[PDB]
RNA sequence: AAGGGAUAACCGCUGAAAGCAUCUAAGCGGGAAGCCCGCCCCAAGAUGAGGCCUCCCACGGCAGCCGGUAAGGACCC
RNA sequence: UGGCACCUCGAUGUCGGCUCGUCGCAUCCUGGGGCUGAAGAAGGUCCCAAGGGUUGGGCUGUUCGCCCAUUAAAGCGGCACGCGAGCUGGGUUCAGAACGUCGUGAGACAGUUCGGUCUCUAUCCGCCACGGGCGCAGGAGGCUUGAGGGGGGCUCUUCCU
């Protein structure tokens, strides 16, 4: 049980797909 | 000149009265009989040792407080599945396991070591079924 | 330590001292003894009982012979009661007397491939508030990297039922020897028609 | 029974006993009975 | 200072034959086998049994005295006999004899009946006095102990099963 | 659960070293929802592959192969 | 709570909840005890004990906490502060908007506020189930021993005395 509030290290997914490539 | 290797040899059946013998120290000897390492033609890659019959295992002997304190242990694979069974109880329920489990541990691991174990025939009480093999008595 | 083969026929209830008594009815006798197990010969003690008659046209030769040797006409089913040596060469329901208490084994109804909820009364999912396609799913099954694996016996969906269940300490409410009927109070594994075993109870 | 890592006599009547690989202190006054732990 | 060295008077006529690991003591009250260390030597002189330690090593000095007393006791037992008396104090409490056996009445919702083990004789002179009589010292003090335990002496009241010659030490209650 | 058994802390019987005392060094008791067993279920791949009952049997040609069977078995319904 | 900066920045998804649990014991309860400034009942304190148990509701994202009604008890902790290829997404990382504050300004805040895309397909190990094959020195049909495992293990009220 940790008090010092634990910030996220990561952004909640997610934005966009690299569609397409052809 | 290449080292000698035995052709197939017919294995000697040896018999040992365990009564009153110091468990572990009997155990090392049985292993050497088992591996074949008393034989001058010993070869590490084949079952060329003796068949050892032990009798009177119930009457194995042991130093210190091991009767009450040595704990044989079995793991089931389940949660909370460690079984701790103390030497007293073991002898009290499957006395032949005591010497067996001692000897097992002092043979090699591997397939051959496992086969060597199969050549150890251990019994509680004075008598054993291998009359057919006319086992040779050993004092060790 | 008596026992007997029998088929489950059904339930009703009877009235006894102004009370409804749910009962299962079991056709028990008559079961001819067809082998005995002895410590000299077998290493332990029990009767092999036969039960329900069989068309000898269906009895293969190895079996016909076993029956033969025991001087007994063919039977559908053979099952041993353990540590029981009846005086006679036939066990019937007479060996139970109303008021005795017994245990009954039978084979439970199959439920087939059952989910975690029917099998193990898991709590399943929410059905709203956002629950995404998990409403009868088992939830988590594990930890993380430690221990990084799943327990043996982790409760899970699988086959369920069509197993041996022994239900214990049921009251014999009545026995009807004219018909080989046993009325045990309460409920017994298996479908009406299932085969059951009735043994004298161990709970004391 | 007092249980501690210092068991000693308390009164003149106290008596240190060593019993089954443990050090107790028995005495006629029950308050003084000690085991070590 | 020494118990092993003191000799054991053997009254006429109790037999004391010695075998390895035991001495057998027979007398007018019956017999008793005494298990004894192989390490000690039990010596039978005229109407005296003596015991001898092999050295002055700690184990032996300890084994020494114990051995004497055990044989010494066995002797006294098969001759004189051994006993402990139990007093019963407390108001409603009293004991009577049922056949061979002891029935205790001590404040419970029931009596407590006590079986004589092999070799023990219960005797209830008054109803508030019980006598544990036997040939085995150890066995007697045992059964005695047991009976007493059925209702120990209270800490506040003179009440419960007492040993004859047991000090009534009580404490205040308010 | 009952019940049996062995134990924990704890309480003891007998008892020296240490003439007294000591539950301990010899030995013996009592003592937990806990431990072993007992209950219920699985289980001989328990390759250490167990046991009992019954059935078939010495079939043709050159610890091997081929063919027709035996007791049984599978296929199909 | 920190220190350090050792794998991992060609990604180890992070609060809380839900679900499923499993373990430790420094035990909340229930069993067994010693001492008590223990008359009784009740309770203090320590020892043994992890088998089982350990409630429902209001507040708030909250964990925590407070509170209501109970209770034998309403235990504390570990498992990537267990568990997002299991769900959630209330909270804390983006883009919008506003308040207080700071900045001339663009903007900013371990402040506040409303809103804000969570990915059908399991190769392997692991797990739950079910078969196929071969083996168990002759081939067969039945019936079994149980090595070894697994399951279970709670507790209250009243009355008699
Ligand atoms: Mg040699
Ligand atoms: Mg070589
Ligand atoms: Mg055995
Ligand atoms: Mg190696
Ligand atoms: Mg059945
Ligand atoms: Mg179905
Ligand atoms: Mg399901
Ligand atoms: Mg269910
Ligand atoms: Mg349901
Ligand atoms: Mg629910
Ligand atoms: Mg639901
Ligand atoms: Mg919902
Ligand atoms: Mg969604
Ligand atoms: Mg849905
Ligand atoms: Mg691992
Ligand atoms: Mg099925
Ligand atoms: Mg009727
Ligand atoms: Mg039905
Ligand atoms: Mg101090
Ligand atoms: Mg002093
Ligand atoms: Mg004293
Ligand atoms: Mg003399
Ligand atoms: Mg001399
Ligand atoms: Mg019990
Ligand atoms: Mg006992
Ligand atoms: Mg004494
Ligand atoms: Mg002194
Ligand atoms: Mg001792
Ligand atoms: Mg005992
Ligand atoms: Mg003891
Ligand atoms: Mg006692
Ligand atoms: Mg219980
Ligand atoms: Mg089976
Ligand atoms: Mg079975
Ligand atoms: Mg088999
Ligand atoms: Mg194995
Ligand atoms: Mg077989
Ligand atoms: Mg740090
Ligand atoms: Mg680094
Ligand atoms: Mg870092
Ligand atoms: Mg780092
Ligand atoms: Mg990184
Ligand atoms: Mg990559
Ligand atoms: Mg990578
Ligand atoms: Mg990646
Ligand atoms: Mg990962
Ligand atoms: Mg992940
Ligand atoms: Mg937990
Ligand atoms: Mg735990
Ligand atoms: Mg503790
Ligand atoms: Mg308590
Ligand atoms: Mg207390
Ligand atoms: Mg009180
Ligand atoms: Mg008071
Ligand atoms: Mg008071
Ligand atoms: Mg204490
Ligand atoms: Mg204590
Ligand atoms: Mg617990
Ligand atoms: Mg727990
Ligand atoms: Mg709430
Ligand atoms: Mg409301
Ligand atoms: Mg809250
Ligand atoms: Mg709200
Ligand atoms: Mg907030
Ligand atoms: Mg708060
Ligand atoms: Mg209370
Ligand atoms: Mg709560
Ligand atoms: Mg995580
Ligand atoms: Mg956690
Ligand atoms: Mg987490
Ligand atoms: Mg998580
Ligand atoms: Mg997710
Ligand atoms: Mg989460
Ligand atoms: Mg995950
Ligand atoms: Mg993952
Ligand atoms: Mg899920
Ligand atoms: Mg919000
Ligand atoms: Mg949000
Ligand atoms: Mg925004
Ligand atoms: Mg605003
Ligand atoms: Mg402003
Ligand atoms: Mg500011
Ligand atoms: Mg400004
Ligand atoms: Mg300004
Ligand atoms: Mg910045
Ligand atoms: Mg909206
Ligand atoms: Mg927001
Ligand atoms: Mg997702
Ligand atoms: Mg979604
Ligand atoms: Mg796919
Ligand atoms: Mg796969
Ligand atoms: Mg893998
Ligand atoms: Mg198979
Ligand atoms: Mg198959
Ligand atoms: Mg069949
Ligand atoms: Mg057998
Ligand atoms: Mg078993
Ligand atoms: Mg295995
Ligand atoms: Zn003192």
């Amino acid at each position: 049980r940790r008090i010092r509030f634990r910030p996220p290290y990561l952004p909640r997914p997610g934005r966009r797909p690299r569609f397409p490539p052809p | 000149m290449k080292t000698y290797v035995p052709k197939q040899v017919e294995p000697r059946w040896v018999l040992i009265d365990a009564e009153g013998k110091t468990l572990g120290r009997l155990a090392t000897k049985i292993a050497t009989l088992l591996r074949g390492k008393h034989r001058p033609d010993w070869t590490p890659n084949v079952a060329m040792g003796d068949f050892v019959v032990v009798v009177n295992a119930d009457k194995i002997r042991v130093t210190g407080k091991k009767l009450e304190q040595k704990i044989y242990t079995r793991y089931s694979g389940y949660p909370g599945g460690l079984k701790k069974i103390p030497l007293e109880k073991m002898l009290a329920t499957h006395p032949e396991r005591v010497l067996e489990h001692a000897v097992k541990g002092m043979l090699p691991k591997g397939p051959l070591g496992r086969r060597l174990f199969k050549r150890l025939k251990v019994y509680a009480g004075p008598d054993h079924p291998h009359q057919a093999q006319r086992p040779e008595k050993l004092e060790v | 330590m008596k026992g007997i083969l029998g088929v489950k026929v059904g339930m009703t209830r009877i009235f006894r001292d102004d009370r409804a008594v749910p009962v299962t009815v079991i056709l028990a006798g008559p079961c001819p003894v067809v082998q005995r197990r002895t410590p000299e010969k077998d290493g332990y003690t029990a009767v092999q009982l036969g039960f329900l008659p069989q068309n000898p046209k269906r009895v293969n030769r190895p079996l016909k012979g076993h029956f033969a040797k025991a001087g007994v006409e063919p039977v559908r089913i053979l099952r041993e009661i353990r540590d029981f040596n009846p005086e006679g060469d036939t066990v019937t329901v007479e060996i139970f007397k109303p008021g005795e208490r017994v245990d009954v084994t039978g084979t439970s109804k199959g439920r087939g491939f059952a989910g975690v909820m029917k099998r193990w009364n898991f709590a399943g999912g929410p059905d709203s508030h956002g629950a995404h396609k998990i409403h009868r799913h088992p939830g988590s099954i594990g930890n993380r990297k430690t221990p990084g694996r799943v327990y043996k016996g982790k409760k899970m969906a699988g086959h369920y039922g069509a197993e041996r269940v022994t239900v214990m300490n049921l009251e014999v409410v009545d026995v009807i020897p004219e018909e080989n009927l046993l009325l045990v109070k309460g409920a017994v594994p298996g479908p009406n028609g299932g085969l059951v075993i009735v043994r004298e109870t161990k709970k004391a | 029974m007092k249980v501690r890592a210092s068991v000693k006599r308390i009164c003149d009547k106290c008596k240190v006993i060593r019993r089954h690989g443990r050090v107790y202190v028995i005495c006629e006054n029950p308050k003084h009975k000690q085991r070590q732990g | 200072s020494r118990i092993g060295r003191l000799p054991i008077p053997v009254p006429k006529g109790v037999s004391v034959e010695v075998a390895p690991g035991r001495v057998k003591v027979k007398g007018p009250k019956g017999e008793l086998e005494v298990p004894v260390s192989p390490e000690m030597r039990v010596v039978v002189e005229e109407g005296v049994v003596r015991v001898e330690r092999p050295s002055d090593e700690r184990r032996h000095k300890s084994l020494h005295g114990l051995t004497r007393t055990l044989i010494a006791n066995a002797v006294k037992g098969v001759s004189e006999g051994y006993s402990k008396e139990l007093l019963i104090k407390g108001i409603g409490y009293r004991a009577r004899l049922v056949g061979r056996a002891l029935e205790l009445t001590v404040g419970f919702s029931h009596p407590v009946v006590v079986e004589p083990p092999e070799g023990i004789t219960f005797e209830v002179p008054e109803p508030t006095r019980v006598r544990v009589s036997g040939i085995d010292k150890q066995k007697v003090g045992q059964v005695a102990a047991n009976i007493r335990a059925i209702r120990k002496p209270s800490a506040y009241h003179e009440k419960g099963i007492y040993y004859a010659g047991e000090p009534v030490r009580l404490k205040p209650g308010k």
